[PDB]
RNA sequence: GUGCUCGCUUCGGCAGCACAUAUACUAAAAUUGGAACGAUACAGAGAAGAUUAGCAUGGCCCCUGCGCAAGGAUGACACGCAAAUUCGUGAAGCGUU
């Protein structure tokens, strides 16, 4: 178990370099944090470009790339070895609250914002590509695996998935009573994990060949409190676990097949933002709004 | 006031402390009443600082009355400062301030 | 001196909303009654109320078992002298100022050599629950408790600062009544405590087992069992008082005579036996 | 804890010499001595004294 | 040694009351289970949360209390058993000499 | 009851202000004790007993007085308390054994006199103790139990 | 009464000390209170001959 | 099963079923309501919240204008959010917080305003009063006798 | 409350949006107790004859002093029928087996 403090306020979001060796951490402190996984586990990075709070971290599929999307309006890109900021997307009116970069090449990016616009980048061009008008605010966005398509999850409970390629809506998911504070896309591309505030983590068939009821598996057990925290969900890399953000200070696992919990670790004093797996060993790392980071060995 | 006050306190009213900062007192005292009143040479010190304040003070009150020329006014704290030791008395409650009453008869000498 | 991170403080006087707002002050007063100095907490306990603070500290708290502001009991909210007396309880603590002193330095002395956390040397002679305790105790807040002072300058009859004015404009209580001349102390100690009083008068009025100068029946008659309780039911519950061989049951009062080996078991059996008697959802009333 | 500055200086000293002969006496009775006579082999000490200032 | 040296600052603090006023801002939060749980009492809540502030010391205020008042001493802890060998047989004639 | 008090004031203050100029001499608390004990204020004379033993614990003939003073007044088991607690801080006090048991067998209980004789050869004491525990025996003819 | 001590000793026991309790129970047996027969007892007789 | 309850600062990261499952056997009948819950002081568990500062004052300031609030505590059930004290008016007022623009706006009192600044003895521009209500209230003709009465009672006792 | 509303649409009112978002040991009081010399009568200063420097020791005794300095009568007090466990010899008279 190793504890990592350091950040002076809440840690939104967590997540491991995709080698395993290193870890990116960042939050209300504006601060984005890097940490060796293995030995003392120390620092070594201060990332200062932003001018308000970090809403998520995301790495590129092999790692020389950071992106943290900020309240601020502004995405920006960090090369990983020197700390350098490479770009500034500023193209959005009203916070980020959210992005994603694509899996396959090039390297695109999507984004999504309380001012209810979800655009598409490409790093390449300083301006939006295609932009997507929703009604109302967007809290999480996620690509499929294919990088053809935007998947979002806003405060309109519904899951709205675009086809960039005809520029339209293409399929809805309706089933959650609440704002979708997390969206997470599996390794392998088939299914998608959501957390919303209606107490209830999903799983979806993303598949084009799913049943018209796309809800596969139904977990309980998460809390959100009267923060209205943007909880977060994560996959772990083999596909058979899943954790969720919860408010009630509890660290959850589920296994996928069983549909138990596995583990419910105690430790944290704040709401738990983000759970992130390491990639190879079975590490998991939470971050919490008590400004510490908890690392730990699992079986 | 807080000296006033300080002596208040012990409800020793039978000395008084007027407005330059004198102490006298308004009877014959007993031996009891004369030892729980001697005061030790820390509050005499700062009554004594508290005495060459009001001096200068008071002198700059006369020239903004007008009851003083301003040419009066120079001379006047120039007499001060040379003679600290003749008008306040506070070498009685610290002997080292000889150093600097010497060393403003030099300064007198000079100018 | 007692530094503590948080006040013991029961639910009436904590407040009516759950986010609470107060602040910590080191050694702010002394102790009402052992003259100690401790950390004060103050806090504001609802929209219009007295903006209260602590008034004793938390060893003197953990002695009686008591909040440190209001003085009444955390598990009752009653006053001390009602809980020691019903479960026939004293203080050994001295009443002499000299005394306390020494006697507050052995606490200081066991608290930090011990656990601490705990009343349970002081509870520990009287853990018993009594029906009489159970029965007074509060089930629900009394948060006329917390509402303002009277305006002093309102009873003189000029109250200038007009409807602004924060504190009540209404009747004093009468200064005949001699529930008005309370003291901290004594309502801490537990000595000519008159609110205490009111409450014993009164619980002792309550009913009670007459029927035993019958010294030679030892049958029990229950009344109200309806045709919804079984013999077996019953039979079990009377068990639990002792030795019996009779029962009858008359349909038509719904009553049944149960008869014991001795009236000793029958009256073990009537203390029980009243009020607190349910059965099937059933309460029912006992007579010889 | 006031000190030992000047005037007290002889007073304090056979203080600290009858406190060290105190402990002698305990420690080389025998342990079923009557547990008495410690003050009359002090007064023995300050005789003693006495005569050798005296010759 | 993080033991000692915090009970050497606090001894520390003493030589030097005045040299700067102290700075206080760690208003934290804490989360509180009454134990006296009921459906009235917290309003419905089971818990109440609560928000603590140190208040500001006056620069200016002199000691509140009296420190120096003496107060008898309490007995010490519980004496120990005597381990001694058994006593051992003292003769008459060495009680003479 | 005034004057009665006041004279118990003046002497408890006399015996207070010699213990506390004079600690260290247990024979003050033994005379403040045995007056109360003339009071028959029994419970004030045993917190002064109890005061005394955490001052010195070892002297011998402090517990005697605190014993004695219970059996006269036929508290046994104050007694039985103040002798239990001697042994187990004292046990080479030889005097505290033989009149515990000497308690039991003026009172019959020959039963429990043996508990006490028992807990006693444990620690193995001088042959003295054993020739009582013997004696013990051949009073009661238990010819036996004395070869054992 | 200008006193800060003094009559103290006679409201209570004054430092009272608890007898050590164990394996005998004894908060049953209590003792007979003084007889006080203040008709003959002198203050020669408490203090004794 | 493999964890003691008597347990603090557990080193290892234990499993789900590991920790939370049940202790066994029968309740003793020899502990009251404030021994049965798990204190760690006197009166009751207190711990270290975190909790975010705007979202905290919020709802504080909410109760105080209103009467209902979002629930804070952090087991309870972990089924179904609600609201708290006087529920009715949650559903009501549309769960709306005093950071937002009311519902309800009538009635409004009235006072003067004379804002130039320029008439001596007749500027007050936030120091206005209200029109209706006034000062200098005493409340009866006979109460004042009756706390006469009371006065004098006290000046009997000194 | 102010500003903006290609707001009704006049310069009267109302609506929306933006910024602005929780002071106060809450009294101009009622109470409650414990204290300041110092006068009134009373009271007389240690060391085994007397006149006297003192330095100590001890603690629910303090005062004066910034003091780990130094004064207060050597600051006062201490002066005590200062009895703690546990026995045996020798003869003489009287009564008993």
């Amino acid at each position: 178990i190793m504890l990592l403090s350091g950040h002076e306020g809440e840690v939104y979001c967590c997540k491991f370099h995709p080698n395993g060796s290193t870890l990116a951490s960042a939050g209300f402190d504006r601060l984005i944090l890097l940490w060796n996984v293995y030995g003392d586990c120390d620092n070594y990075a201060t990332l200062k470009g932003h001018s308000g709070a970090v809403m998520e971290l995301h790495y590129n599929t092999d790692g020389s790339m950071l992106f943290s999307a900020s309240t601020d309006k502004t995405v920006a890109v960090w090369d990983s070895e020197t700390g350098e900021r490479v770009k500034r997307l500023k193209g959005h009116t009203s916070f980020v609250n959210s992005c994603y970069p694509a899996r396959r090449g090039p390297q695109l990016v999507c984004t999504g914002s309380d001012d209810g616009t979800v655009k598409l980048w490409d790093i390449r061009k300083k301006a939006a590509i295609q932009t997507f008008q929703n009604t109302y605010q967007v809290l999480a966005v996620t690509f499929n695996d294919t990088s053809d398509q935007i998947i979002s999850g806003g405060i309109d409970n519904d899951i709205k998935v675009w086809d960039l390629r005809q520029n339209k809506l293409t399929y809805t998911m309706r089933g959650h009573a609440d704002s979708v504070t997390g969206l997470s896309l599996s390794s392998e591309g088939s299914y998608l994990l959501s957390n919303a505030m209606d107490n209830t983590v999903r799983v979806w068939d993303v598949r084009p060949f799913a049943p018209k009821e796309r809800c596969v598996k139904i977990f309980q057990g998460n809390v959100h409190n009267f923060e209205k925290n943007l909880l977060r969900c994560s996959w772990s890399p083999d596909g058979s676990k899943i954790a969720a953000g919860s408010a009630d200070r509890f660290v959850y696992v589920w296994d996928t097949t069983s549909r138990r919990i596995l583990y419910k670790l105690p430790g944290h004093a704040g709401s738990i933002n983000e759970v992130a797996f390491h990639p190879d060993e079975p590490i998991i790392i939470s971050a919490s709004s008590d400004k510490r980071l908890y690392m730990g060995e699992i079986q | 006031n807080m000296l006033n006050l300080l002596i208040h306190r012990k409800n020793l009213n039978y000395l008084h402390l007027d407005y330059n900062f004198n102490l006298k007192p308004v009877k014959t005292l007993t031996t009891k009443e004369r030892k729980k009143s001697r005061f030790g040479n820390a509050f005499h010190l700062c009554r004594e600082v508290l005495r060459l304040t009001k001096l200068v003070v008071d002198s700059h009150v006369q020239y903004r009355l007008g009851n003083v020329d301003a040419f009066q006014l120079a001379d006047g704290l120039q007499y001060i400062f040379a003679h600290v030791g003749q008008l306040t008395g506070m070498y009685r409650y610290k002997y080292k301030l000889m150093r600097q009453i010497r060393m403003c008869k030099d300064l007198k000498h000079l100018i | 001196w007692e530094d503590a991170d948080f006040p013991i403080l029961c639910q009436t006087c904590l407040g009516e909303n759950p986010y609470i707002r107060m602040t910590k002050e080191k050694y702010g007063k002394e102790c009402k009654i052992c003259a100690r100095p401790f950390t004060v907490f103050r806090w504001c306990p609802g929209v219009r109320m007295r903006f209260k603070k602590t008034e004793v500290c938390q060893t003197c708290s953990k002695l009686k078992n008591v909040c440190q502001t209001c003085l009444l009991d955390l598990e009752y909210g009653l006053p001390i002298q009602v809980r020691d007396a019903g479960l026939s309880f004293k203080d050994d603590m001295p009443k002499s100022d000299v005394n306390k002193e020494y006697y507050t330095q052995n606490m200081e002395r066991e608290i930090s050599n011990s656990d601490g956390t705990r009343p349970v040397g002081m509870l520990g002679k009287a853990t018993s629950t009594s029906d009489m305790l159970l029965k007074l105790a509060r089930t629900t807040p009394y948060y006329k408790r917390n509402r303002p002072h009277i305006c002093s300058f309102w009873v003189k009859g000029e109250c200038k600062r007009g409807e602004e004015c924060p504190y009540r404009h209404e009747k004093p209580t009468d200064p005949d009544d001699p529930l008005a001349d309370q003291n901290i102390k004594d309502r801490y100690y537990g000595i000519n405590d008159p609110v205490a009083d009111k409450l014993l008068k009164r619980a002792s009025t309550m009913p009670r087992l007459d029927p035993p100068e019958d010294k030679t029946i030892t049958t029990l008659y229950v009344g109200g069992l309806g045709d919804t309780i079984t013999e077996t039911d019953l039979r079990n519950h009377f068990y639990q008082f002792g030795e019996i061989r009779t029962i009858t049951v008359v349909q038509r009062q719904q009553c049944a005579f149960i008869q014991f080996a001795t009236r000793q078991a029958a009256e073990v059996a009537a203390e029980k036996s009243f009020n607190k008697l349910i059965v099937n959802g059933r309460r029912l009333n006992v007579k010889w | 804890a006031k000190t030992v500055t000047k005037q007290r200086v002889e007073s304090h000293f056979d203080l600290e010499l009858r406190a060290a002969v105190m402990h002698d006496i305990l420690d080389m009775m025998p342990e079923g001595i009557k547990q008495n006579k410690a003050r009359t082999i002090l007064q023995h000490l300050s005789e003693a004294w006495r005569c050798w200032k005296a010759n | 040694r993080v033991a000692l040296e915090k009970s050497v600052s606090q001894k520390v603090a003493a030589a030097m009351p005045v040299r700067a006023a102290d700075k206080l801002a760690p208003a934290q939060y804490i989360r509180y289970t009454p134990s006296q749980q009921g459906v009235a009492f917290n309003s419905g809540a089971k818990q109440r949360v609560i928000r603590m502030v140190e208040m500001q010391k006056d620069p200016m205020e002199p000691p509140r209390f009296k420190i120096n008042k003496k107060i008898p001493r309490g007995p010490p802890s519980p004496p120990a058993p005597v381990m001694h060998s058994p006593s051992r047989k003292m003769t008459v004639k060495e009680q003479q000499e | 009851e005034e004057e009665l008090n006041d004279y118990k004031l003046r002497k408890r203050k006399t015996f207070e202000d010699n213990i506390r100029k004079n600690r260290t001499v247990i024979s003050n608390w033994i005379k403040y004790a045995q007056w109360e004990e003339s009071l028959k204020e029994i419970q004030r004379a045993r917190s002064i007993y109890e005061r005394a033993l955490d001052v010195d614990y070892r002297n011998i003939t402090l517990w005697l007085k605190y014993a004695e003073m219970e059996m006269k007044n036929r508290q046994v088991n104050h007694a039985r308390n103040i002798w239990d607690r001697a042994i187990t801080t004292l046990p080479r006090v030889n005097q505290f054994w033989y009149k515990y048991t000497y308690m039991e067998e003026m009172l019959g209980n020959v039963a429990g006199a043996r508990q006490v004789f028992e807990r006693w050869m444990e620690w193995q004491p001088e042959e003295q103790a054993w020739h009582s525990y013997i004696n013990f025996e051949l009073r009661y003819k238990e010819v036996d139990r004395a070869r054992t | 009464r200008k006193r800060k001590r003094g009559v103290d000793y006679n409201a209570e026991i004054p430092f009272e000390k608890k007898p050590a309790l164990g394996f005998y129970d004894t908060s049953e047996e209590n003792y007979q209170a003084l007889d006080a027969d203040f008709r003959k007892l002198r203050q020669q007789d408490l203090d004794g001959e | 099963v493999h964890l003691d309850p008597a347990v603090k600062e557990v080193q290892y990261n234990p499993t789900y079923e590991t920790m939370f499952a049940p202790e066994f056997g029968p309740e003793n009948p020899f502990r009251t309501q404030q021994m049965a819950a798990p204190r760690n002081m006197l009166s009751g568990y207190a711990e270290p919240a975190h909790i975010n500062d705007f979202m905290f004052e919020q709802q504080r300031r909410t109760f105080a204008t209103y009467g209902y609030a979002l629930d804070p505590s952090l087991d309870n059930h972990q089924v179904s959010a609600k609201y708290i004290g006087s529920v009715e008016e949650a559903e009501k007022n549309q769960g709306l917080t005093v950071f937002e623009t009311g519902q309800k706006k009538t009635e409004k009192r009235k006072k003067f305003k004379e804002n130039d600044a320029s008439n001596i003895d007749g500027f007050l521009g936030p120091w206005a009063k209200y029109v209706d209500e006034k000062d200098v209230a005493k409340p009866s003709e006979e109460e004042q006798k009756e706390l006469d009465e009371i006065t004098a009672k006290r000046q009997k006792k000194g």
